[PDB]
């Protein structure tokens, strides 16, 4: 339920570097 | 004692399948994998340099992917030295996403067991998987033969972890893999290559988002080998 998990389970988190 | 290499004296090095999934159905809510096209383009040129007959299929569904690999194992590989498959997608431990929903990796590779693809017996069967295998983050610190023999899995990450990616530079595992192949693809044995790869993604990469909960994170690849001999891409 945590938004920080939303991104991860949806694989939206990225390296931005 | 010694013992050695896999026979590489064939007309063809082998076939290589690159499945590039960038867009997924709304049903799954999974995000667009921006930068994967940059991964696939890089992988394309590298495996071509090695000598593989590369083919890239885009945004495949679970059935497509399943059928795609099924036929591959049905083709005649007698004149091939080995076979390679590169999976680019979202995933969860033991699974890879398709445009549809989800598919167990076991079923993808299963079609190549020695008793289900005879033209590949005693020949290396390689699978490179660029996908998450969970959502955890690494935070930081300081005669007859086995049907299951001759497989090699080069996972971009360890079980249960997230697999990083630059929208501009592409995923970490792929970026590093292509660098080592470009410089030694035709010089070192697979395990040496995949080892130098582990070293790079491990030392030369470190996340960097604005959100703190994903900052300065690290990743380590996972190489799973059932190979019975050394493998070089140069007879």
């Amino acid at each position: 339920e945590t938004h920080a998990d939303y991104l991860l389970r949806t694989g939206q988190v990225v390296d931005i570097s | 004692v010694p013992t050695y290499q896999y026979n590489m004296n064939f007309e063809k090095l082998g076939k290589c399948i690159i499945i590039n999934n960038k867009n997924f159905d709304k049903v799954t809510g999974m995000g667009v994998r921006n930068g994967t096209d940059k991964d696939a383009e890089a992988l394309f040129k590298c495996f071509r340099s090695l000598g593989f007959d590369v083919i890239v299929y885009n945004d495949c569904s679970c059935a497509k992917m399943q059928d795609l690999l099924k036929k591959a194992s049905e083709e005649d590989h007698t004149n091939a030295a080995c076979f390679a498959c590169i999976l680019l997608s979202h995933g969860e431990e033991n699974v890879i996403y398709g445009k549809d929903g989800v598919t167990p990796i076991k079923d993808l590779t299963a079609h190549f067991r020695g008793d289900r693809c005879k033209t590949l017996l005693e020949k290396p069967k390689l699978f490179f998987i660029q996908a998450c295998r969970g959502t955890e983050l690494d935070d930081g610190i300081q005669y007859k033969i086995p049907v299951e023999a001759d497989f090699l899995f080069a996972y971009s990450t360890v079980p249960g972890y997230y697999s990083w990616r630059s929208p501009g530079r592409g995923s970490w595992f792929v970026q590093a893999l292509c660098s080592i192949l470009e410089e030694h693809g035709k010089d070192l044995e697979i395990m040496q290559i995949l080892t130098r790869v582990n070293d790079r993604v491990a030392r030369h990469f470190e996340s960097q988002s604005d959100d703190p909960h994903f900052h300065e994170k690290k990743q380590i690849p996972c190489v799973v080998s059932m190979l019975t001999k050394e493998l070089y891409f140069s007879q």
